DNA sequence: ATATATATATATATATATATATATATATAT
DNA sequence: ATATATATATATATATATATATATATATAT
DNA sequence: TGCCGTTACAATGTAACAGTGG
DNA sequence: CCACTGTTACATTGTAACGGCA
């Protein structure tokens, strides 16, 4: 039993925090990215306009 | 490729199929007995090749049934490959009455351990004796011959539930017993908090309980 | 009808591609339990070098959803197999800068013709520019 | 991670991947669905697979007691659990060595 | 170097290079025997969860005609990857007839010029004639 | 593993039906063409099969195929 | 009340695989 | 020119697993 | 409608050229 | 020099959507 819970643990906790650090990775990636294009198209509008 | 084992059968099925506890098992499941958790290997395997042998059964229109409280049987159909066969209404006294003991309390100084005259006499206390008594024989009015028969009857009730793993004689005793948790499927009719004359349409429907 | 098809020829073309798909882990049979599956595609792997039969093998055992696909598959395999005799009849194949395909489609799209036909009149007004300057 | 630049969080997400892989050759539909998040075109997909994985540790729940579906969650209660069998193996090592 | 390089992407890749080549008939291993070739490709299947032990099943048994098109096509692919983020960056794929094709390419070949340039030189003019028009 | 014929010749549609009425007894003569043909052609394996079980598959001179019980 | 069927356990003999020790011919150190 | 070490073959006998037959308890049915 | 040609793509693999730095 | 990388111009196969025609 104590092999077992054991075992059940650890796998759950590899799990949980390797999918967690493979998403969130990314995610705050594709976000600053995000604002960075917004302000560049901005000051393009801008132009644009005039 | 031909000469493949997926050509016909999974891998997993076969597998079980094959292992050394599947001839005693099946062979069992299909005179009728009940698998508990005391059965640790035949239940263990049961548990981990469950889902083959559901299908693998399903081919004789027979349902390998795991009921709630964790114990294996067979259920046949209407169009059963296997013959079926119904409890006597003395074997669902003795039945209901075993549920009682594994539940009751009182008896716990036994510690699962009966011997047949305690179950007489549980039995007795809590069912109607001379209108029980009617059905050993049709012309009893508390005669003591009619009551050693009587005793005999569940003895010999007693007897057959153990062929059907309601119960395990001791290793050394015949004369006692130890319960086994499939006797809870006696109380399947009362597990639902339900109307009973709902409840008895419904199992009679799912095959569960013929009437009488 | 254009192209002459060819028995021999169309199902060599038929048993490739759903060997191809099987490959690929396309379910090629109508059967979900994997017994039936799997006899099927051991029939159709040992049905090789055979027109006249993987044909039955597709009426009988071809899951219903590709037969659209498989249909189309074998129409453009024929075009192009009878097209490629000829230089002149053959297609080339080039990739294009996403701002530039965007452009030209949305003239393509603009003016009804299609891209060979659009940059084929855009070149003939080039040259005639160019002639119009010299 | 908000302050790091693309580039370490690229590699950081390439090394978990690469431990995914270990952690998930065992399961065929979860390994497939790792494999399609790699595709730069849907991102979302990546969601897609995290939820599967949820939704895998949700049924790896042993017992009612347990049932902390959160996976986060019952960590806490299996090193519980770990600790208390640390004691009744004590326990039975004593009986068996008596 | 321009793009970044990740090894437990660019493995996975190899791998997956390795397997489709193989699955296709060709002689992936540098063995002749059939024994020792079958033993190898064993081997890279059983690699399929440890990309990293690719590159040293490459160097151990991988033939030797290969190295350039592998280092071919996984350079194309992590440009395709990379470049496939955004739309302005992408590639898109057109089919042309011989004739239009042959005189497409012989005009970009006297401008010195790729197609993509040439297409643009020529809606360019073609615009520029349609802004004239509009002003 | 499980020999590749013996795993054919239970996963035939004929094998449920058979297999019961062997077990309750029943002798399988020519007249069951299907039964009979079926017995013929796989009993190399099932006379395995139900070794497992320590009973013997007989194929009488007369030819009708029987189940023999053993003591175990 | 007793004949009879059924399950279980033990003793007994068969058949096969395998480790042990010895005999014989050849190889190689003395 | 010799004797010891090796490889080969063989019988011995040791152990296991199987299959059979008998005794027993005892639960059923007339 | 269903087949049949036809187009416009997508995905991947290669050869060839141009750059870049060790 | 040499190797490794980025890029273009193809090929190859598959697919969905139009439109013609019996």
């Amino acid at each position: 039993a104590i092999r077992v819970t054991q075992s059940d643990r650890d796998l759950f906790k590899h799990l949980i925090t390797e999918a967690t650090s493979y998403v969130s990775a990314d995610y705050m990636r594709h976000a600053n990215e995000r604002r960075t294009h917004l302000d560049e198209a901005l000051a393009l509008r801008g132009e644009l306009f005039g | 490729s031909s000469t493949h084992i997926e050509q016909f059968m999974p891998v997993k099925l076969a597998q079980a199929l094959a292992n050394s506890l599947f001839p005693e098992l099946d062979s069992q499941l299909r005179a009728g007995r009940h698998i508990g958790i005391d059965d640790l290997d035949n239940h263990a395997f049961l548990m981990d090749f469950q889902e083959q042998l559901e299908e693998f059964y399903a081919r004789y229109n027979v349902e390998l049934i795991r009921a709630p409280e964790g114990f294996f049987y067979l259920r046949p159909r209407s169009t059963t490959l296997i013959p079926r066969s119904v409890l006597s209404e003395l074997d669902m006294m003795v039945g209901k009455i075993l549920c009682y003991l594994y539940l009751s309390p009182e008896r716990l100084a036994n510690q699962g351990i009966f011997t047949s005259q305690e179950l007489y006499e549980e039995l007795i206390s809590l069912a109607d004796e001379g209108k029980l008594m009617k059905f050993v024989n049709q012309r009893s009015s508390g005669s003591d011959l009619d009551k050693q028969k009587l005793q005999e009857k569940v003895r010999t009730t007693l007897n057959r539930l153990r062929r059907l793993g309601m119960v395990y004689f001791l290793p050394n005793n015949n004369n006692k017993f130890t319960i086994t948790e499939a006797v809870f499927r006696f109380g399947a009719d009362v597990r639902s908090g339900d109307d009973p004359r709902e409840i008895q349409l419904r199992m009679i429907r799912d095959g569960e309980a013929m009437p009488v | 009808m254009k192209y002459q098809q060819l028995e021999n020829l169309e199902c060599g073309w038929k048993w490739a591609y759903l060997i191809r798909k099987h490959q690929e882990g396309e379910p090629i049979t109508k059967y979900i339990e994997n017994s039936a599956a799997h006899a099927a595609v051991d029939k159709l792997i040992k049905l090789e070098s055979e027109p006249v039969r993987v044909l039955e093998w597709i009426e009988q055992h071809m899951n219903p959803d590709l037969f659209n696909r498989m249909k189309q598959t074998i129409r453009a395999r024929r075009k192009r197999h009878f097209n490629a005799e000829h230089q002149h009849t053959r297609k080339k194949s080039i990739d294009l800068d996403f701002p530039v395909w965007h452009r030209l489609s949305a003239l393509s799209q603009r003016r009804g013709n299609t891209l060979s036909e659009t940059i084929v009149q855009l070149i003939e007004d080039a040259e005639r520019k160019e002639k119009y300057a010299n | 991670l908000a302050y790091m630049e693309g580039g370490a969080l690229r590699s950081m997400s390439d090394k978990a991947l690469g431990a995914l892989r270990l952690a998930v050759a065992d399961n065929e539909h979860l390994r497939d669905a790792l494999r399609l998040s790699e595709d730069p075109k849907r991102p979302e997909r990546k969601v897609q697979f995290f939820i599967a994985v949820y939704q895998h540790l949700r049924e790896r729940i042993r017992q009612d007691i347990i049932r902390t579906d959160d996976p986060v969650d019952a960590i806490e209660q299996m090193e519980i659990e770990l600790a208390r069998l640390t004691e009744e193996l004590t326990a039975r090592e004593q009986k068996l060595a008596i």
